[PDB]
Order: C-alpha cells, then sequence, then structure tokens
C-alpha cells in the first residue's frame, strides 16, 4: 500500500542514475 | 565503501546515518523502511566483545544526508530514538547470525525529495531477485580502504559512496570463510578472475543492500551490511543479513495492525 | 571533522 521504492528525483521524474543499468543488465545476461 | 563512487544527490533517499552524541561520530549505516522505523544491523548497537552496548539515548538518526560531515540544514532530518529492538536470537558470539535490529523513531519523519522509504521484499520478489550473478547496490560513508597511511590523506569519503556487487553462489561463500555461515546470510562481491572490485567496509555496516525490480520499477532491500574479512581482499566476500528470512520478526515487531 | 548540529539534540 504505502509507496516505496520510487525515488522522487529519479523514478518519479523519469530519470535514471549513472550506474543503474549495470543492475538491470545483470538480469538479462 | 571500497572502489565505489560518489552517489548522485537523492540516489538513496532511504539511507540513514547512525550518529553518536558524545563523542560525535559515525556509528553505522541504516535504512528507512517507513515514516517511523529504521532498519539496521544488530552488531551496530550491541557487541559485547568490544564492550559495545548503545541505548536509545546515546544515538541520533540523521536522514536525508549526502555529505558525511556537514550539517545539511535545509535537507537532512535529525531524529531521536524511542525504542530499539534487537533480534532475540542475534548470535554475536559465533557468527553474527541474525544480525538485524529495528529502531523506532520518537516522531514520524516527513518524506521529501531527499527522504523516502525503501521497500521490503515479498516471497516472489526475493525468490526471483536473489540469484547468484545478479547485481545489488551498497551505499555508505565508511572507509575507502581497508588500511592506509596515517595522516597522509583521509580514510573517509566526503559524500555518500555507492557500489554495485554481484551475488555469490552459497558454496563459493562457504568455501571462503572458516566461519559458520547461516541461511540467514548471503555473500556478494566480484571473484578474483572477474576483473572488478568493490566491497563495503568499516562504517558501512547496517547499510542497505538493495536491488531494482525491472517489472515494477521499485527498489527492494534484500540485505543489510553485516560482516567481512578485511576490505576488498581477493578470494573473500562480504556477508549480508538476509532481510527476507528475518521478515516475520520485523512483521511481528512493527505491528501495523 | 563534523560540522556541529544544533545542541538541542546533544
Amino acid at each position: 500500500e504505502a509507496d516505496c521504492g520510487l525515488r522522487p528525483l529519479f523514478e518519479k521524474k523519469s530519470l535514471e542514475d549513472k550506474t543503474e543499468r549495470e543492475l538491470l543488465e545483470s538480469y538479462i545476461d | 565503501i571500497v572502489e565505489g563512487s560518489d552517489a548522485e544527490i537523492g540516489m538513496s533517499p532511504w539511507q540513514v546515518m547512525l550518529f553518536r552524541k558524545s563523542p560525535q561520530e559515525l556509528l553505522c549505516g541504516a535504512s528507512l523502511i517507513s515514516d517511523r522505523w529504521v532498519l539496521t544491523a544488530a552488531h551496530c548497537l550491541l557487541y559485547p566483545p568490544w564492550d559495545k552496548n548503545f541505548t536509545e539515548n546515546d544515538l541520533l538518526v540523521r536522514i536525508g544526508k549526502h555529505s558525511r560531515t556537514r550539517y545539511e540544514r535545509n535537507i537532512e532530518k535529525i531524529s531521536m530514538l524511542e525504542k530499539i529492538y534487537i533480534h532475540p536470537r542475534y548470535n554475536w558470539r559465533e557468527n553474527l547470525d541474525r544480525d538485524i535490529a529495528l529502531m523506532k523513531l520518537k516522531k514520524p519523519v516527513a518524506f521529501s525529495d531527499y527522504i523516502h522509504p525503501v521497500c521490503l521484499p515479498d516471497r516472489e520478489t526475493a525468490a526471483s531477485l536473489l540469484q547468484a550473478g545478479y547485481k545489488g547496490r551498497v551505499t555508505g560513508w565508511g572507509n575507502l580502504k581497508e588500511t592506509w597511511t596515517a595522516n597522509v590523506g583521509k580514510g573517509q569519503p566526503s559524500v555518500l559512496q555507492v557500489v554495485n556487487l554481484p551475488i555469490v553462489e552459497r558454496p563459493v561463500c562457504k568455501d571462503s570463510t572458516r566461519i559458520r555461515i547461516t541461511d540467514n546470510m548471503f555473500c556478494a562481491g566480484y571473484k578474483p578472475d572477474e576483473g572488478k572490485r568493490g566491497d563495503a567496509c568499516e562504517g558501512d555496516s547496517g547499510g542497505p543492500f538493495v536491488m531494482k525490480s525491472p517489472f515494477n520499477n521499485r527498489w527492494y532491500q534484500m540485505g543489510i551490511v553485516s560482516w567481512g574479512e578485511g576490505c576488498d581482499r581477493d578470494g573473500k566476500y562480504g556477508f549480508y543479513t538476509h532481510v527476507f528470512r528475518l521478515k516475520k520478526w520485523i512483521q511481528k515487531v512493527i505491528d501495523q495492525f | 571533522d563534523f560540522e556541529e548540529i544544533p545542541e538541542e539534540y546533544l
């Protein structure tokens, strides 16, 4: 219910952080 | 954090600093799981072996920080503890099993662009994110090096540091310590032949090991910085408290209903 | 280091 996990200056602003993709790609290997 | 990077502002809005009153000093990292609860490692509050035994009045909790030493007047929030809860079966004598602990804030904190809670995993999430090879992210203000030349530099970082490490296969973890690891732990780090480095270090403990869900776009806290043999050593890995298994205890402690 | 926080907390 309560929102969490969504960064106000990132997720919520549709922007991503500098090394976020390294995390994401690590899944699709 | 060893071999990390400066975090961007507002990168880990759930990152909390455990501050000691007198002497003023940085005790550990911790995370904001809600408006009034903070999740940290037990060994940050209690470790007899070193005569360590903090009480609700000896500490402060600083939320919304970037800089390690500054007093960010307009952004950070300084809270006092109302009550501390350590896992009843915390084993500080042999392996630090169940190194988890919650702290209840005296007054709820107001969320912001800099202060926002992290999510706790559910069965399926844990189930599919916690897999060897997948990368996690650690954050903190701890030592940049396991060791260093005194007075020639500064072992501590100016701003919050960040590092992404992969999860290691149990068997591999097991064969890296003479210590008895439990199902309540997990290890992370690059392997010697991996060509990369990084690790948490003294000061980073209590910190959060988070993962991002590609399907819902939310950050989940899979572990807590627990222990380790030195910092960034080859053929060694960092141990984290398994947040998913100790969840029932959290549940039981929090009592949202 | 540390810059000093308000003493009410100390």
